RNA sequence: UAGCGGCGAGCGAACGGGGAGCAGCCCAGAGCCUGAAUCAGUGUGUGUGUUAGUGGAAGCGUCUGGAAAGGCGCGCGAUACAGGGUGACAGCCCCGUACACAAAAAUGCACAUGCUGUGAGCUCGAUGAGUAGGGCGGGACACGUGGUAUCCUGUCUGAAUAUGGGGGGACCAUCCUCCAAGGCUAAAUACUCCUGACUGACCGAUAGUGAACCAGUACCGUGAGGGAAAGGCGAAAAGAACCCCGGCGAGGGGAGUGAAAAAGAACCUGAAACCGUGUACGUACAAGCAGUGGGAGCACGCUUAGGCGUGUGACUGCGUACCUUUUGUAUAAUGGGUCAGCGACUUAUAUUCUGUAGCAAGGUUAACCGAAUAGGGGAGCCGAAGGGAAACCGAGUCUUAACU
């Protein structure tokens, strides 16, 4: 019993190309460029959750570094000193507290002063 | 159609009881004085084949 | 019943399908490597070629010589002693019962275990143990 | 065993073995496999590259032509010239062995019995070759589907249920493995279960 | 295109 | 398998066994009897089939619907539920089918019965010579000249004649068996340009014939030869009366037919690449496989009245395509202009293994018969015993004078 092939090669071209839609140029409308545009955005979007920790981690660890120095100390001693007085507050919290409280910090870098000298 | 047995194999090779195969010896068919006579005792019982060119007599004559 | 039959668990296996997508496993050349001869299409060498080196059996010597007679005779039991016709036992008669075949002139009597009857074999060769099991059942061999 | 009629209401005494024993399932799979695969008789062909109606040469030159290399027209990777691996008319008709048949025979029939399916009655047949009464007569004993399987057939009775849709009336040996599946109830007369006890053995 | 011409020649290289 | 074989690659029987089908004669010869068997070929008639054909059962009302054969309710025909068409899917609308008959003629057949024409039965003979065989050179035998019998032979010779001859695989002897050098003969057997019906786990317009469409045609070639592409309005042409722009155009907008004219002949469905118009958002100080993670602002819809949903995406981290080949590819190595359709581990027969199913020291049939996927058919194959080159022996056996 033969075989047409017509009906399937729909969905699987259609469903690649309704991925890749909002991509520039051939990426949106011919499918042989499509599908290496939505492996390579695979890849990307792989890749980057495992960025995203990181990219994130490095902006609460500046937020932290430049709020804990207008308070009068750097991050290092302010992160020892919090270790000191066994603190178990993340990098997040304590990067969002900085923004929108600055005196709940204040006391935070008081409790990292006191435990550390 | 039944496949046909390398008949120069059938020849040389015979079956055994628990199915492997015997054989002659290859070296005594000429040049003989100057061998050994210990030499050429061990080539005068039939011996059997090795594993290791075991999987090509039984894949070359397929019926004995 | 005519829909709910079905076949054992490992009954049908369903085949390696070459060269069907990367997840098959063996697809795109399918299970038989890059390059070469065993690559190609009817490729890979013939029965007992060892790639040119002189072949098993072309090394060794041919023996033996094929003899007429062991086609035409035959090996029996003590198993089908009893199948023949009552209790007398010859050439034909053996050959009735289909256990030698048409062509066989000649017959011994092997020891291979429990004749019951009192059985009369004739004309047979009987050796030496099943001569014990026969005359130690009842019967009797007559040259 | 206990085939009890419902018509006569008497006991039939056969062999337990033949007939009240046990259901192999995936032997039973495998004789309607093997008979449903015989019943094919495949006349399917297609043409190689060597029956198509063409030519030999060369379409172009080997060399220096920009266009990739080709060496026929009848190749299977153009249009029309093709199917490289073409399908002949062959036999799909499997062999099995008699003990799996008359065995499987035997599994559903008792299958048939155990399921209050199997209807045995006495010698059963039509008047006159109308299948006006063929109607009625199987309204009656409330039987929409069946097989009437009997062991003496006639002209009678066949002529009767040879425009009935659901229903096939067969001789006692021809019973085959798919209509004592595809029937909804099967009826036999006791010289017909006299016959299949003798066959299936 | 039924006759295709043969190629232009090859710069030398021998 | 036995063998044959640079004993390599490979080639490959027979004897004997089962089956389908069976059928025997005639001349080399005169006498006797003599139309004694049956055919070859005409004549008529009996059936039997083809070449035209005939009859051929039985249903209505409502519901949507363009229209009913569809829905539910309710009746019947069926030795007719094989098919096809009918405004959608019909046993009861039409053609049919089941079945039942029918031929002036021309016939195919079986034979009945005449009839031209050819010749049985006995007794006695006769019993196929430049042939068999041989040397030389080749060929067919499974057999490649080998220790090679058998047969056909180009060349040169050359028997005996039933007290004789040929074969029985070099050859000889004994036995067995058959009688060439002249012929004829059905059936099982193979094949399908064509004819009829039927069937398909075959195709459905890039498939299937090369060809569904006045296809082996256009067209190409000096010629041989090559050799395409090309289906579908709708149920019915009812295929557009008429009016207007426009060149007594093409094309178009109204009307009109139609269930539908985004079914209008460029005609069912109408995908993609490709090319536009309209909205929303982004962009003219900003460098790079063009995405991705973060995210402002804007434009719409939401429901709570603060965040969703969707689109775009300023700015920022990171980020050198896919395949093949390779030690190694962003590679300036190969391949792809893109879309759409087709495009490559199949099939037959043997052997070995694994799963599973049946049976089990047994398992199993092939051809063929078959009211037939049944049942017969055990011809046969593999096993239950091996050792040896082999006779031969046998739970042993071989080597050897024997084996510690």
């Amino acid at each position: 019993a033969r075989v047409k092939r017509g009906v399937i090669a729909r969905a699987r071209h259609k469903k690649i190309l309704k991925q890749a839609k909002g991509y520039y140029g051939a990426r949106s409308r011919v499918y042989r460029v499509a599908f290496q545009a939505v492996i390579k955005a695979g890849q990307y979007a792989y890749r980057d959750r495992r960025q995203r920790k990181r990219q994130f981690r490095q902006l609460w660890i500046a937020r932290i570094n430049a709020a804990a120095r207008q308070n009068g100390i750097s991050y290092s001693k302010f992160i020892n000193g919090l270790k000191k007085a066994s603190v178990e507050i993340d990098r997040k919290i304590l990067a969002d507290i900085a923004v929108f409280d600055k005196v709940a910090f204040t006391a935070l870098v008081e409790k990292a002063k006191a435990a550390l000298a | 159609p039944k496949i046909k047995t390398v008949r120069g194999a059938a020849k040389r090779f015979k079956k055994t009881g628990k199915g492997g195969f015997k054989h002659k010896h290859a070296n005594l068919r000429h040049i003989l004085t100057k061998k050994a006579t210990k030499r050429k005792r061990h080539l005068r019982p039939k011996a059997m084949v090795s594993k290791g060119d075991l999987g090509l007599v039984i894949a070359c004559l397929p019926y004995a | 019943r005519l829909n709910t039959l079905s076949p054992a668990e490992g009954s049908k296996k369903a085949g390696k399908r070459l060269g069907r997508g990367i997840g098959s496993g063996l697809g795109k050349t399918g299970g038989r490597g890059h390059k070469g001869q065993k690559s190609r299409s009817g490729g890979g060498v013939r029965r007992g070629f060892e790639g040119g080196q002189m072949p098993l059996y072309r090394r060794l010597p041919k023996f033996g010589f094929t003899s007429r007679k062991a086609a035409i005779t035959a090996e029996i039991r003590l198993s089908d002693l009893a199948k023949v016709e009552g209790g007398v036992v010859d050439l034909n008669t053996l050959k009735a019962a289909n256990i030698i075949g048409i062509q066989i002139e000649f017959a011994k009597v092997i020891l291979a275990g429990e004749v019951t009857t009192p059985v009369t074999v004739r004309g047979l060769r009987v050796t030496k143990g099943a001569r014990a099991a026969i005359e130690a059942a009842g019967g009797k061999i007559e040259e | 065993m206990e085939l009890v009629l419902k018509d006569a209401q008497s006991a039939l005494t056969v062999s337990e073995t033949t007939f009240g024993r046990d259901f192999n399932e995936a032997l039973v799979h495998q004789v309607v496999v093997a008979y449903a695969a015989g019943a094919r008789q495949g006349t399917r062909a297609q043409k190689t590259r060597a029956e198509v109606t063409g030519s030999g040469k060369k379409p172009w030159r080997q060399k220096g032509t920009g266009r990739a290399r080709s060496g026929s027209i009848k190749s299977p990777i153009w249009r029309s010239g093709g199917v490289t691996f073409a399908a002949r008319p062959q036999d799909h008709s499997q062999k099995v062995n008699k003990k799996m048949y008359r065995g499987a025979l035997k599994s559903i029939l008792s299958e048939l019995v155990r399921q209050d399916r199997l209807i045995v009655v006495e010698k059963f047949s039509v008047e006159a070759p109308k299948t006006k009464l063929l109607a009625q007569k199987l309204k009656d004993m409330a039987l929409e589907d069946v097989l009437i399987i009997t062991g003496e057939l006639d002209e009678n009775l066949f002529l009767a249920a040879r425009n009935l849709h659901k229903v096939d009336v067969r001789d006692a040996t021809g019973i085959d493995p798919v209509s004592l599946i595809a029937f909804d109830k099967v009826v036999m007369t006791a010289d017909a279960v006299k016959q299949v006890e003798e066959m299936l053995a | 295109p039924v006759y295709i011409p043969r190629p232009r020649p090859p710069h030398p290289r021998l």
